[PDB]
RNA sequence: GGUUGCGGCCAUAUCUACCAGAAAGCACCGUUUCCCGUCCGAUCAACUGUAGUUAAGCUGGUAAGAGCCUGACCGAGUAGUGUAGUGGGUGACCAUACGCGAAACUCAGGUGCUGCAAUCU
RNA sequence: AGAACAGAAAUCUCCAGUAGAACAAAAGGGUAAAAGCCCCCUUGAUUUUGAUUUUCAGUGUGAAUACAAACCAUGAAAGUG
RNA sequence: AAAUGACCUUGACCUAUUCUCAAACUUUAAAUAUGUAAGAAGUCCUUGUUACUUAAUUGAACGUGGACAUUUGAAUGAAGA
């Protein structure tokens, strides 16, 4: 029986792995920065690698999430690149999904030289009302089955709106 | 659940439950161990609460104190309370928890007989102030604000109910910056703020702004606020009379019941369902051997 | 350049296993505890026999193996290598030290010298199953094995089928009505415990009240 | 060479209890002491604090002190041939009231009952406690009940 | 009886899967001018109680359910152990006499009780 | 279980998670809205002189515990140091 | 032709079973040993003192005045302590 539960999308992360730190990772954040309206986020490496060219603490990555009217505007403007068709994968049993785009410019925004061409990692957690109870601080509770978002049912909402497909097997 | 989680009756065995109130999500132990422990050398004296607590859109002010039995209820306020006093609307608000502080602490410190010496400040012009103590007299009641869960942050309305109490004539330590009106890069009290805040003044200049900008949302909410026709201005005079009606007659009129105990107990227990015998529960799965087994 | 095992015979100190406290101890000469047909039913063997200790002592891993190789020959070139299942009961976990030599009896301590297994009275050392026609053939197996062990041990016939713990009839009672279910060497058995729902599944042949 | 420091050999000692570890239970602290009071000593491993040394644990003694987190406990210690006293410095969580005189209050207070109940009737009281007494004679009767008559039982094996 | 706020004991309260929940309350839920906090008003702060919903939280019931708790001449007077002998046995060890006495196992029963204040067909 | 380059190992998300991690160091106790991890404010690692526990002769030394008399830190506060 | 291809194969893993073990493993848990108590320095009532303590003649400690005697509070011993 469905009231309430819809699915919402609870928030859209958008991810850039760069090698490195320095001028590049920069650059990268700019990109997320006008992108997504808000100041981006950038991640440490967890432990050194050298093959990867990496060390601890180094400030490898940057990265934001984006929620409300937003998220849905870089989400269809992404689907669009996608050709809005996913695979059977990108869909996680718990009912995220995400994809990724090389070359940041085919989601609007131009060229500029000065900065360059990035790859995104698109991820998308689907959610419905009262997701608060798990957040909240005071009683602090588990959603209930029927309520949870399954793979299955966020296919199946894809599906439906944005008219786009889903492949594979 | 996913199959290859589960549990194992390994992991069901060796697990050790948290306190039910923690389970619950509504105690914190660490700090209440902390405010009801009492001086070992002042021995049955008990430790008094101030607690506050807000539901979605009501206010609890109860004084409590402790006993290894269960807790003890010295007197008890709530915000919906207030229309009594003379306020119809936004009892979760800061103003409204204010009131429901001073009506918490006139009504207490009343039925202590403490009523009459120590009247706290009557005048609310929001000054930072402790009710002090009177020269060659009883020193006044003492309580501790138990904040519970609650986020401590400058401006929190859970110091509104503080404000109030100590403003009522209780003695509650206390420092001023979490009030309202408080500055960061300086430290110092803007009480022209805290006074506002008191008397509902954030409330009152968002109905004027919405007064002339918005007229659809101001519609929306404050909605009742029409239909009883009030308007910003006046709203200053509801809680200062608020004050006076509380100070007045803080005695506390229950509801009128109707409908006695028993008689709530007769229609509940209807939508209660009822266990089984160990008769009932074998005859269930006789029944069910004989069917799911017996090849249909 | 074992010592001889009269050395080691009584247990006369604290279990000493291979640890995280102890570290260099040598393989265990005896490696293998199941012979002969061990994928077999437990419908195929009912009768089963047993190497039984009558001392409270130590049996050395070097005699175990001894006696394994001896027990398991004899029974195979005279009645078939799958006619029988022998599994060995007892692993020598025990590590016996040896004090090996200026210097006096100072700091005594010693190092690994080998393994044993701790043996009580009563204690089963070897169990072997088989067909009721074989009984003489695997008793004489035993019998050989004997004399590769220190201290009395006898032979007993057991009340059991096979490797299970239901005597014979008890056995067959539960097996030809409903509750026994093979498993690949052993079985499972129907309880009146738990969930009804796999436990139908499982076990279908029952709830019958039938064979 | 050896080790003997504060808390040696106490592994077992200090032990938590199974699925009892944790926050200790807030009536611990809402337990209160006067001087006199008969306490027993046991150790909280979670309490690092005003800790009794081993030997005390499973002592039991009378408070002489009383302070805001502790209760001072005077603790008989028989070192050589004769016995010293000892002042212990406890925290609450490492002492318990003593039921070891329950009884005797209970009987005291039960004693003086019996006594007045006694003089009002007259006479005839006999407080003092005694040890268990030897039977008294009995008929046990065979209706319904006739002895059945058990044989040892033969040797047997079933391994 | 229900519910809430503060609790005591801290699984008979936990776990897994289903289903039911009147009224009130809790809840989810709407909003961003203000105090306040964030990469993100998601959490945190404030405002409305209006616009919406029992879907989830929450409460209860179901299950030859997992766990947990309790009981029993269930196992067992068994294992272990204090005391005794110029007892047995090459020994390893073992019987006996006066006492104390387990754990596993098996079967049966159970699945939170309760304090203070407020409120409710 | 999911996301361009990205691979066994880079960064992003959700779910499960009684501690299976971390707490300088040996090990053992202990700890989950913490005792662990991130942040904010700090100097109580300070002043005075006694009592007490372990080792014991009930000497010393080391280490520690609970108070008294100060001056301070922190927190809305109870407190804590 | 490849496949995020199907099918055998062996490894590890998972599930429910199975034989055997621990001074420095353990839920359970003895026997023997081991702390305290078994009254006159006891119990009860009335209500003084203070600079401690309480919202408070609240409490805390020490008291004045009053009530109950050898079945006065288990056993055995006692060339006395
Ligand atoms: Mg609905
Ligand atoms: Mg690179
Ligand atoms: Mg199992
Ligand atoms: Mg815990
Ligand atoms: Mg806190
Ligand atoms: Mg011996
Ligand atoms: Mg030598
Ligand atoms: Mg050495
Ligand atoms: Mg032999
Ligand atoms: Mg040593
Ligand atoms: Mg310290
Ligand atoms: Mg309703
Ligand atoms: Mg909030
Ligand atoms: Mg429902
Ligand atoms: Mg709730
Ligand atoms: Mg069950
Ligand atoms: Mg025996
Ligand atoms: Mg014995
Ligand atoms: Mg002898
Ligand atoms: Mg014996
Ligand atoms: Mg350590
Ligand atoms: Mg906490
Ligand atoms: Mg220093
Ligand atoms: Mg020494
Ligand atoms: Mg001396
Ligand atoms: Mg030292
Ligand atoms: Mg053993
Ligand atoms: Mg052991
Ligand atoms: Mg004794
Ligand atoms: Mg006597
Ligand atoms: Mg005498
Ligand atoms: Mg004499």
């Amino acid at each position: 029986q469905n009231p309430m539960r819809d699915l919402k999308i609870e928030k859209l992360v958008l991810n850039i792995s760069v090698g490195e730190s320095g001028d590049r990772l920069t650059r990268a954040s700019k990109v997320l920065e006008q992108l997504s309206g808000q100041t981006p986020v950038q991640s440490k490496a967890r432990y050194t690698v050298r093959t990867f060219g990496i060390r601890r603490n180094e400030k490898i990555a940057v990265h934001v999430t984006v929620r409300g009217p937003k998220a849905e505007e870089i989400l269809e403007r992404g689907l669009k690149v996608k050709e809005y068709q996913l695979r059977d994968r990108n869909f996680s049993a718990t009912g995220n999904f995400g994809f990724g785009i090389d070359e940041h410019i085919d989601l609007g925004i131009k060229y500029d030289p000065s900065i360059g061409i990035f790859g995104m990692d698109f991820y998308v957690v689907m959610n419905r009302p009262g997701a608060r109870v798990t957040r909240r601080k005071r009683c602090k509770g588990t959603v209930g089955n029927s309520h949870k978002t399954t793979k299955e049912d966020t296919v199946s909402w894809f599906k439906q709106k944005y008219d786009a497909d889903v492949l594979d097997k | 659940a996913f199959q290859k989680d589960a549990k194992s009756s390994a992991y069901s065995s060796r697990f050790q439950t948290p306190f039910r109130r923690r389970r619950e999500g509504k105690t914190d132990y660490y700090q209440r161990k902390r405010l009801v422990t009492q001086h070992k050398a002042k021995y049955n004296t008990p430790k008094y609460r101030l607690v506050v607590r807000f539901t979605n859109k009501d206010i609890i002010c109860q004084i409590i104190s402790s006993t290894i039995t269960g807790d003890v209820v010295l007197a008890a306020a709530y915000s919906h309370e207030l229309p009594r006093y003379g306020i119809t609307h936004g009892l979760t608000n800061w103003a409204a928890a204010y009131a429901t502080g001073l009506l918490i602490a006139r009504r207490t410190l009343q039925k202590l007989g403490l009523d009459e010496t120590y009247k706290g400040v009557e005048e609310v012009e929001g000054e930072y102030e402790l009710t002090e103590a009177v020269e060659d007299g009883p020193r006044p009641f003492k309580v501790f604000l138990d904040i519970g869960l609650q986020r401590t942050t400058t401006g929190a309305r859970v110091f509104g109910a503080l404000k109030g109490a100590s403003d009522g004539g209780l003695y509650v330590p206390h420092s001023e910056n979490r009030f309202p009106g408080w500055d960061f890069e300086t430290e110092e009290i803007d009480p022209e703020l805290l006074r506002s805040y008191i008397f509902g003044g954030h409330v009152s200049q968002y109905m004027e702004e919405l007064a002339d900008d918005d007229e659809e949302r101001f519609s929306e909410l404050f909605k009742g606020y029409l239909a009883d026709d009030i308007d910003a201005d006046s709203l200053e005079d509801i809680y200062t009379s608020a004050h006076e009606a509380i100070r007045a007659d803080p005695a506390f009129k229950p509801t009128e019941k109707k409908f006695t105990k028993e008689q709530y107990a007769a229609e509940s227990k209807k939508y209660r369902q009822t266990k089984l015998s160990k008769e009932e529960r074998a005859a269930r799965v006789a029944a069910k051997i004989a069917a799911l087994a017996g090849q249909q | 350049a074992r010592r001889p095992a009269r050395c080691y015979r009584y247990q006369k100190n604290k279990p000493y296993p291979k640890s995280r406290y102890n570290r260099a101890v040598p393989d265990s000469k005896i490696r293998i505890y199941d012979l002969g047909k061990k994928k077999a039913t437990v419908d195929e063997f009912p009768l089963c026999v047993h190497l039984v200790s009558n001392e409270l002592e130590q049996l050395s891993s070097e005699a175990l193996e001894a006696a394994r190789i001896c027990a398991n020959k004899y029974m195979t070139t005279v009645s078939g290598r799958d006619a029988f299942h022998l599994r060995v009961r007892v692993h020598p976990f025990h590590v016996l030290r040896i004090n090996k030599m200026q210097q006096g009896m100072r700091g005594a301590w010693g190092k690994p010298h080998g393994l044993a297994a701790r043996v009580d009275i009563g204690q089963i050392i070897f169990s072997v199953r088989t067909k009721d026609s074989n009984k003489d053939v695997v008793v004489e197996g035993l019998r050989r094995a004997r004399y590769k062990f220190p201290g009395q041990q006898k032979i007993i016939l057991s009340k059991k089928w096979g490797f299970t713990n239901l005597d014979r009839p008890e056995y067959l009672k539960k097996r030809e009505a409903g509750e026994v279910k093979d498993d690949g060497a052993f079985v499972k058995f129907l309880s009146k415990k738990g969930s009804l729902e796999n436990n139908i599944r499982e076990f279908p042949e029952y709830f019958a009240a039938q064979a | 060479g050896k080790s003997h420091g504060y808390r040696s050999r106490t592994r077992y000692m200090f032990q938590r209890d199974f699925r009892k570890h944790g926050a200790v239970h807030l009536s611990t602290y809402l337990k209160v002491y006067k001087v006199g009071d008969i306490v027993d000593i046991k150790a909280n491993g979670s309490i690092q604090k005003g800790m009794p040394h081993k030997f005390y644990q499973g002592k039991t003694g009378v408070v002489y002190n009383v302070t805001k987190s502790s209760v001072g406990v005077i603790i008989n210690k028989m070192v050589g041939n004769r016995y010293l006293e000892k002042r212990l410095n406890l925290r609450v969580e490492h002492i318990k009231h003593s039921k070891c005189r329950q009884e005797f209050l209970e009987r005291v207070k039960a004693n003086a009952a019996k006594r007045a109940e006694a003089k009002a009737q007259g006479v005839a009281v006999q407080l003092k406690r005694q040890p268990a007494q030897p039977r008294e004679s009995r008929i046990v009767s065979t209706e319904g009940n006739v002895p059945q008559t058990l044989a040892p039982v033969p040797y047997e094996t079933f391994i």
